[PDB]
């Protein structure tokens, strides 16, 4: 939820990447075991 | 529909590059133009090349497009179909170098039946990647037109080779380099005092 | 001092990652450096970037800086005689090879290794010229100018060169432009061709 | 002449970029007798 992205300073991809992260759950389980790690 | 950053590389020289967001879907084509519901015109290579023989071959490239390369997303896909008479191959690679050890991973379809990309190995392969398999997953699309694909030979000489990155896929592997993965497996460092 | 030196677009890449490009004309010479250097003339230090800012990789960038901060006083690059010369003053040892524009070759060793020294050549205009001219004979082959260096790492046989932590790039404006010349005057390289058209 | 032979462009090169052109075909008649045989 915006939180996960990277603050970098293109409003569809950041959707399409909210999109694939949602719609993987994996893909969430892999991210948030790198930072809490 | 995906955002996507076209390149095109005419005999080894970047001539065009453009990140448009397409919804009707993608079209590579020359001067020849014809507008049919995005097309995205090539430039022609006299204002970017100076060997005559390179230009007369590149415009025949360009004419044999046609109606273009189409290119779209669907079912967590891409799909590419060609609608002119040069023929294309495609393949995975980096952003600055096509893979030229292999062939291409196929032949771009006549018909609407594309699958050039699918999500599903690319998430699996990213997943691995931040477990620490040190492969970071491809997503480059390189597109050979008008020739076969430079297999062992410097993909520079090829007369037109289209590069497409879908800039979602391009951040989604940014934020897992950014989370601790790599891909940087070996190094010999050629440093000493002699 | 040094004189009649010659304009040279310096491009590197760090990790197949296009980071620096600049148009340079050092009449003193010039030196590429890793950190920012005291401005000194003759041999004017050019720096190279911070890789923070251009790539994620940790283990990459750390690397990357680490011949970065091998490249000490810099990659010295000057003419003298009808030819090039390079000379590394750091501990990273640096491997160069003549190629094209966005492509040096990897099925192929390094052309020489960076000499520590002064006598370091790594162009000559005499090939240069003689191959510009059977070039514009109908030889099929244009002459080379494209200087690649590989900078604290091996030269990349067989393996993808943008593997690479820091590729450099430099082409001297002159040369180029005299096989943008022959070109123009109706000489090409195209000699091989294979359409698929259906 | 010699200067004939220089490549004309939309956006002009500097005097002393052309002269680093101009010293090589000083320097080698044999090249600038080429650039001649093409024109």
């Amino acid at each position: 939820l915006q939180d996960l992205l990277r603050t970098l300073k293109s409003p569809q991809q950041q959707q399409q990447v909210l999109n694939i992260l949602k719609s993987n759950p994996q893909l969430m389980a892999a991210f948030i075991k790198q930072r809490t790690a | 529909q995906w955002e996507f950053e076209v390149t095109a590389f005419y005999r080894g020289r970047q001539v065009f590059q453009q990140t448009l967001f397409c919804p009707g879907g993608l079209r590579l084509v020359g001067s020849t133009a014809d507008m049919t519901l995005q097309p995205v015109t090539l430039p022609d290579p006299e204002g970017f090349l100076t060997d005559k023989l390179v230009k007369e071959y590149v415009g025949q490239v360009l004419k044999g497009l046609g109606n273009g390369l189409a290119l779209w997303q669907a079912g967590q896909c891409l799909w590419a179909q060609r609608l002119g008479h040069s023929h294309a191959f495609w393949a995975l690679g980096e952003e600055l170098l096509p893979d030229s050890g292999r062939g291409p991973d196929g032949e771009v379809h006549k018909d609407k039946d594309g699958a050039v990309f699918d999500l599903r190995p690319f998430v699996a392969d990213l997943i691995a990647f931040m477990e620490g398999s040190g492969h970071s997953p491809r997503y480059t699309l390189w597109f050979c037109m008008g020739e076969m694909w430079p297999q062992d030979q410097p993909w520079v000489k090829r007369l037109v080779m289209v590069k497409v990155v879908p800039t979602c896929l391009k951040e989604l592997l940014e934020m897992a380099r950014e989370g601790g993965a790599s891909s940087l497996k070996t190094v010999d460092l050629h440093i000493s005092n002699s």
